DNA sequence: GTCGCGCGCCTTAAACC
DNA sequence: GTTTAAGGCGCGCG
């Protein structure tokens, strides 16, 4: 994948397309290589 | 991970290179419904574990 | 159908230019989206309708 | 709404365990799962329901 | 502001017992 | 006459 990488190198809301950008997100924490600790905004990290 | 990943994961690295198998006989060999057997692949495939051909059915085997 | 030819002449209605959304081909016909999918993935079996793949999936002729 | 009340009047008159999935509200009324799930999840926040977990969800 | 959503899924017809 | 179907579906989304 081209765009997940993108948002990995940073290590929550990214200046780039929003919508398109969440998908990438909850896919790598459903998918791994990423924390989601709930409460709003949702916090985001490498675990 | 899970218990039933673990057990899906057994069979299908089992199978051999490159040999695939279908939601209907994992949901046999496992004594599992093939809601619950689906449910799992469909995750496993989300979380780049698995690999999925498409047709009728989907066949299912390591990436 | 009396709905697939009101999905067809709505999509043929609107040119040949673009396919659109079933969201809002069911919000401006007022049925619901349910309804709607259930049709356009019906009639995309047969060789008229024709999806664009995405999310949200667009459909054209 | 009309629908709010008859789901809201369903859970406790018909309180036979204690839960039933959206998909068995929708058979009973016969309205599709749109409308009632809006008005459970609705239910929810403010208070007058418990989303007990499972696929679909059980309310009560 | 949480939103990831793609969803059509049987008021089921084709298909394997 | 059960089981399949992409059938996995959880969806509520404004």
């Amino acid at each position: 994948s081209h765009m997940e990488q993108r948002i990995l190198k940073f290590l929550g809301k990214l200046g780039t397309p929003k919508k398109e950008i969440n998908r990438v997100l909850y896919s790598l924490a459903k998918k791994g290589k990423l924390q989601k600790e709930a409460g709003t905004p949702p916090l985001w990290k490498i675990a | 991970g899970s218990h039933m990943e673990q057990r899906i994961l057994k069979f299908l690295e089992e199978l051999g290179e490159g040999k695939a198998t279908t939601a209907h006989d994992l949901s046999g060999k496992l004594g599992t419904p093939k809601k619950e057997i689906n449910r799992v692949l469909y995750s496993l495939a989300k979380k780049g574990k698995l690999q999925k051909e498409a047709g009728t059915p989907p066949l299912w085997k390591i990436a």
